[PDB]
């Protein structure tokens, strides 16, 4: 986990990291 | 909505699992 913002393009790599396997959007 | 969530402020790590499901 993190604890900052994610101004798109970052969101991508904390989001491959949580829903990567399952996809997201 | 989806990049607002998390640089509109910092967000949860269940705010940022309500992107799959």
């Amino acid at each position: 986990f993190v604890n900052q913002h994610l101004c798109g393009s970052h969101l991508v790599e904390a989001l491959y990291l949580v829903c990567g396997e399952r996809g997201f959007f | 909505g989806i990049v607002e969530q998390c640089c509109t402020s910092i967000c949860s790590l269940y705010q940022l699992e309500n992107y799959c499901n």
